[PDB]
């Protein structure tokens, strides 16, 4: 079990999810604000 | 105004640009039935990119001769929702990575082969190390008033 | 009883030397010859390999010091 | 130098059909070499430049073009059977020269009688720039 | 044309760094140390230790030659 | 005399170039300069090649043995032709 939580830390994986949780946050962002030029905020 | 830019919430060429962009995507529209998903979702982007239109013609974006926006990036903040505001932002995101980078490898250094740790991080270090994001402008700060961010005359080694 | 020159053991030592990977290095002796017919009769350990692969390599006395 | 020379003899070749691979010009107007061992029994070997051949039993006798083919061969005759060798070298005005032992011992070991040619008494960082020695013969490593 | 500008920046800058490192590592460093021994065009110092392809200054020169005729293009 | 060899004292008498010379150039000699004894000696540089695999071999500082090149010639080419 340990041994399969170690391979888990090998910086493939672990990279993986990382950027498919970034890609899922941006395009989240982008979908609940299309096109999103300027900072219309102040 | 800068250099004659009047915003398209006042110039014509980006009605233009509006009006055809509208026109070729509802001509597009009636080759389906008016209820189609294909022609209801090619509806949904027709009203999407006109509020985007509109919204564009919200914030000052000052419009150049041809009908598109033209950013406007000379330090006056009253046109700073497009380049100075973010930069802070990007920056202070980028100071949080480069900072966290930077103490979880001065932590890892002690061990017996921290490439063992390069290769195959310390997750539970890491996430104990990540969240310190928050402190990467005030502490560097002190680093730097007490000198320990840089080094004199160790260069090879370590 | 004749005084056994170089460092005694484990003192990390600062490369003088500059035709070397690790001028203004920091390695660790891992022992030194008495013999008084040597010309480089101390040996030093890294933690960073050269280009080379190799990790240890000689020295005289004159391209240390014995930081500590 | 009680290491005297063997005076390569005519003994016959190595059983082997010819092929593209033997002598040139070169080997006809300069020079050429050839090496020559005794085998312990009739064996298959991979000649340098193509295919593979039987020897002999007794002194064989090989020609080649290159010092470099001749060396590779008898490394691989001293890696592979443990058997000895020489190689000589051939000048067309009929000169037989001995190159490779010089006394016997391999080049590998120890032997006192070799001079000490081509020494520097000082580590390489310590050599100097051309500017010092520009407009002259000598050089830095030198 | 800021845009033009600012690629034609880029070309300068890094035309400029590699000839420079060409000058100032022409001595020699850390990989070869002794280079300024070896004169200034040789082939190279041996597939070992890494491999040594094209480290002398003037294969630098060589290198910052492609930029340069793309920077002026 | 095409090519040239050099040899300098970090040498550690340690004797793995000329098991890699391939045409027969180096050797070793009795010296007093390290624990084998023992240094290198080129009095056969006619015939080096000047392939790096020796001083490809050297485990040392930087190095011990340099090749520094030079002229040509006929077998400072491996020209067989
Ligand atoms: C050449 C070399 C020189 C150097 C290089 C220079 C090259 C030029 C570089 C220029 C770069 C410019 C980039 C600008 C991007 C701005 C992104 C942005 O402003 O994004 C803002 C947009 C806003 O979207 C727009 O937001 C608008 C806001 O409307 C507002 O305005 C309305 C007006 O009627 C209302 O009055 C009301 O105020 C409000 O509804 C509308 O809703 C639009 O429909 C909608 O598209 O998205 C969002 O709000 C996202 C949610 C908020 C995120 C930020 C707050 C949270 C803090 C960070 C938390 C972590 C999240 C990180 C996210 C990072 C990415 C954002
Ligand atoms: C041949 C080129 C080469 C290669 C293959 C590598 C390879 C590597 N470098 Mg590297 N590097 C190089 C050249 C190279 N370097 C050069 C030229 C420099 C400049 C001198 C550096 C400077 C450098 C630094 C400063 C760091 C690396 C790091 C790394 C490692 C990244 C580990 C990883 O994927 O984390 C994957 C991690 C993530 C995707 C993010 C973590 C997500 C968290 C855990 C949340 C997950 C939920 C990896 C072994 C890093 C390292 O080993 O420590 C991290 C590091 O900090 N390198
Ligand atoms: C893994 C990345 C990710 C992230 C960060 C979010 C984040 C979010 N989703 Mg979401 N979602 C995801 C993947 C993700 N989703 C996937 C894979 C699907 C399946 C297609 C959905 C389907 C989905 C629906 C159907 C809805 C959300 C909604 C929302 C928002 C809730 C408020 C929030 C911002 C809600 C939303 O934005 O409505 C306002 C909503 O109704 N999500
Ligand atoms: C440093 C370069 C750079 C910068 C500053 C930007 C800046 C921006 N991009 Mg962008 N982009 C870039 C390179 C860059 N891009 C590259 C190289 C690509 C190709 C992969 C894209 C492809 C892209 C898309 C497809 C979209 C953006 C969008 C955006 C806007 C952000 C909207 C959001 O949700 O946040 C913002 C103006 C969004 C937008 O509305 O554009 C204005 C959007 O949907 N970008
Ligand atoms: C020397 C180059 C330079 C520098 C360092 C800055 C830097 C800055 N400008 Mg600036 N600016 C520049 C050129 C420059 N700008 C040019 C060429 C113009 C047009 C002539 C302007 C017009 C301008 C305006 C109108 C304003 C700034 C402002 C600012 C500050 C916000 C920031 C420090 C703002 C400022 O003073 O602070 C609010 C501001 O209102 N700048
Ligand atoms: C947090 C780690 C970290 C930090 C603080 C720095 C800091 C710096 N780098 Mg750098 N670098 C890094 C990682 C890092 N680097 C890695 C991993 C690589 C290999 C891809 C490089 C490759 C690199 C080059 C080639 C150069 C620099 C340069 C510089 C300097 C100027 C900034 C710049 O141009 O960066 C530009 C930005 C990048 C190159 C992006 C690299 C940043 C990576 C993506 C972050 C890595 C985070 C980590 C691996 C993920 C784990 C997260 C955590 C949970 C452990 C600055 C001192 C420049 C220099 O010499 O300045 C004088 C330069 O020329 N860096
Ligand atoms: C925070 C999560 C955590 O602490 O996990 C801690 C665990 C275990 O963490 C691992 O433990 C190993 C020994 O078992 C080694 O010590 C590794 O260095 C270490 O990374 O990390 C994971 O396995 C999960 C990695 C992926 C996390 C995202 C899941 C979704
Ligand atoms: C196996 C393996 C590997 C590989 C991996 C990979 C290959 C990965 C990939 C990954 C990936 C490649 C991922 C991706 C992802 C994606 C995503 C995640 C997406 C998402 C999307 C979304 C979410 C969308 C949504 C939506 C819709 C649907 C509609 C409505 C709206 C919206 C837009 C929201 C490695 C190398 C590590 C190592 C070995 C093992
Ligand atoms: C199944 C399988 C397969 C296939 C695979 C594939 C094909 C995959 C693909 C994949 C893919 C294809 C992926 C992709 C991805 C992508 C992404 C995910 C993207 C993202 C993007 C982003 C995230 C962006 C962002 C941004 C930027 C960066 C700029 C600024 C702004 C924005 C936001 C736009 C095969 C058979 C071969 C094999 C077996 C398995
Ligand atoms: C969302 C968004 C945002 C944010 C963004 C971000 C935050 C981003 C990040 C990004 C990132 C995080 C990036 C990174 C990158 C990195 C890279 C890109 C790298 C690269 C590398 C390379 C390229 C390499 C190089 C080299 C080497 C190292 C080797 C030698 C040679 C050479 C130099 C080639 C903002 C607010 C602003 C705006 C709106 C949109
Ligand atoms: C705003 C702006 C402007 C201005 C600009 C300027 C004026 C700039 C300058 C800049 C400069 C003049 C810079 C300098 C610098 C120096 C130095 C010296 C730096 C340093 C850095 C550092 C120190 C960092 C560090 C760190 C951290 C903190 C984080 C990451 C990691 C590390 C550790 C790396 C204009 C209007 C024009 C345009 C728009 C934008
Ligand atoms: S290619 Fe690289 S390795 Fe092969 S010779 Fe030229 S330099 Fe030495
Ligand atoms: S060049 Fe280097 S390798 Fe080739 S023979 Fe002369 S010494 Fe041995
Ligand atoms: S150079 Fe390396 S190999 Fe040649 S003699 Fe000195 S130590 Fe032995």
């Amino acid at each position: 079990m340990r041994d399969i939580k170690t391979y888990l830390s090998v910086a493939p994986v672990l990279s993986t999810l990382w950027f498919g949780a970034l890609a899922g946050l941006l395009i989240e962002i982008n979908r609940l604000f299309p096109d999103a030029l300027s900072f219309p905020f102040f | 105004d800068i250099a004659g830019l009047t915003p398209c919430k006042e110039s014509k060429a980006f009605a233009k640009r509006e009006k055809q962009s509208v026109k070729k995507l509802n001509s597009s529209l009636k080759k389906y039935a008016p209820d189609s998903a294909p022609a209801l979702a090619i509806q949904a982007t027709i009203d999407k990119t006109k509020r985007r239109f509109e919204n564009y013609g919200k914030f000052g974006l000052l419009c150049g001769s041809d009908g598109l926006p033209h950013l406007i990036v000379s330090g006056d903040q009253r046109h700073w929702g497009e380049f100075i505001t973010p930069g802070v932002l990007f920056l202070y995101i980028a100071g949080w990575i480069g900072w966290v980078g930077r103490s979880y490898l001065i932590a890892v250094s002690g061990e017996k082969k921290p490439a063992m740790r390069e290769i195959i991080i310390d997750v539970e270090l890491a996430a104990r190390i990540i969240p310190r994001g928050f402190i990467w402008p005030v502490a560097a700060y002190r680093e730097l008033i007490n000198g320990d961010l840089v080094v004199d005359d160790a260069d090879i080694g370590y | 009883k004749p005084p056994p020159r170089g460092p005694k053991r484990g003192t990390k030592v600062k490369i003088l030397r500059r035709e070397s990977y690790w001028y203004n290095g920091t390695g660790s002796v891992v022992t030194v010859d008495q013999d008084p017919n040597t010309r480089y009769p101390v040996v030093v350990r890294f933690a960073k390999v050269n280009y080379a692969g190799v990790s240890t390599n000689n020295y005289a006395l004159d391209e240390i010091k014995e930081v500590a | 130098g009680f290491v005297p020379p063997q005076l390569d003899p005519s003994t016959p070749s190595p059983i082997f059909g010819g092929s593209t691979g033997g002598l040139l010009r070169k080997a006809q107007v300069e020079e050429f070499y050839v090496i020559t061992w005794t085998s312990p029994k009739e064996q298959v070997f991979e000649m340098p430049t193509g295919g593979a051949a039987i020897m002999r039993e007794g002194p064989n006798l090989l020609k080649l073009a290159r010092k470099e083919q001749c060396l590779a061969l008898g490394n691989r005759l001293r890696s592979k059977y443990k058997i000895a060798y020489q190689f000589y070298r051939v000048f067309p005005n009929g000169e037989v020269q001995y190159l490779h032992p010089k006394d016997g011992v391999y080049p590998e070991k120890v032997n006192a009688g070799r001079q000490g040619v081509g020494q520097n008494f000082r580590s390489i960082g310590k050599n100097v720039s051309p500017i010092e020695v520009k407009f002259t013969g000598k050089n830095s490593f030198d | 044309d800021f845009l033009v500008h600012h690629a034609i920046a880029l070309g300068l800058h890094t035309t400029t760094l590699i000839l420079v490192k060409g000058a100032l590592d022409a001595r020699g460093s850390k990989l070869m140390p002794d280079k300024k021994d070896f004169g200034y065009s040789f082939p190279c110092d041996g597939p070992g230790r890494g491999g040594t392809c094209d480290i002398s200054a003037w294969d630098a020169f060589y290198l910052a030659v492609f930029w340069m005729l793309n920077t002026i293009g | 005399m095409s090519h040239s060899v050099k040899i300098y004292d970090t040498c550690i008498g340690c004797t793995q170039c000329v098991r890699a010379c391939p045409t027969d150039v180096l050797e070793m000699i009795p010296w007093d300069g390290c624990k084998a004894k023992q240094i290198a000696s080129a009095p056969r540089t006619e015939d080096c090649v000047g392939c790096k695999r020796c001083e490809s071999a050297c485990p040392t500082d930087f190095l011990s043995v340099r090749v520094y090149l030079g002229p040509e010639t006929t077998r400072s080419m491996a020209l067989s032709y």
